[PDB]
Formats: C-alpha cells, structure tokens, sequence
C-alpha cells in the first residue's frame, strides 16, 4: 500500500524532470523569422528606397 | 526604416549585395548558415573596398619599379574647362 504510493511519487517527479528538459531543449531551438520577427511581411528581404531607383539594382 | 534609402531616395551603393545576402538568409536555418559566407563578403567589401585596395596596392607596387612604366592605351587628363575641346 506504500510502495504503490511512492511509485505515484517518483513517477510524478520524474515526469517534472522529463519536462524541464524538455523546455530546456525548447529555447536552445532555432527559431522562423516569422515567429522571432514580426508576423506580418515574413520576408526579410529589404527592397527599400523606392523612388530613383535603378532597374538591375534587385540581385 | 531607412534600410536601403540612398541620398536621392532611390537605393545605395551596396542595396543590390546586400539584397543578394538577405536572399541567401531567408531561405536558410541556422546550422546552415556557413555556405552564404560570400555573399556577406561581397556585402563589406562592397561597403569598404578592402580587397580592392589590396589588388591595387599589389599593382603599385610593380608599376613603381618598371623604367618603362606604361605601354598601353594609356589615360589623359584633361583641365575642366577643355572636356569637348578638340
């Protein structure tokens, strides 16, 4: 009736441990430009300076 | 921003090779960044000639020496007020 009540124990703080490596591993992770940057306009190229621009000027 | 603004408004001297750079970074992920090193060379070298200025002082360096210094097309310089003259 004890060793049942230990296993529930042991087993509800190695499931804290699994979870904290997990969300260990979670922020070390690389993460989308549109996820760390703002949503909206995904694309990190630039494009800027529109008015006396040059055509063959894109790459 | 004024990310790629040039004085007139238009784009800078560098836009287009650092267009090129941010192409290369926005299809890739980290761990896999190593391979659009060149671009981002040709961005600072772009911005501050470096490698040129190298090339350049190389070929100095052997102009200076030569007696005969120059058989070629060579290059005039002209007063400002004579651009058209002849």
């Amino acid at each position: 009736d004890i060793l049942n009540e230990e296993a529930k124990i042991v087993q509800a703080l190695n499931n804290q441990r699994e979870l904290t490596i997990k969300m260990h591993e979670l922020k070390r992770e690389e993460k989308d430009y549109a996820h760390s940057y703002s949503p909206l306009f995904s694309d990190p190229v630039p494009q800027g300076g529109s008015i006396g621009k040059a055509p063959g000027s894109s790459r | 921003t004024a990310a790629g603004i040039s004085l007139t408004g238009g784009r800078n001297r560098c836009f287009s090779e650092w267009q090129s750079f941010m192409h290369c970074t926005a299809k890739t992920d980290a761990k896999s960044r190593a391979q659009c090193l060149p671009n981002f060379e040709d961005y600072m070298e772009c911005l501050h000639h470096t490698k040129e200025k190298a090339r350049l002082r190389e070929i100095e360096s052997v102009l200076k020496q030569k007696k005969e210094g120059l058989e070629a097309p060579p290059v005039k310089v002209i007063p400002v007020k004579a651009i058209g003259l002849v």
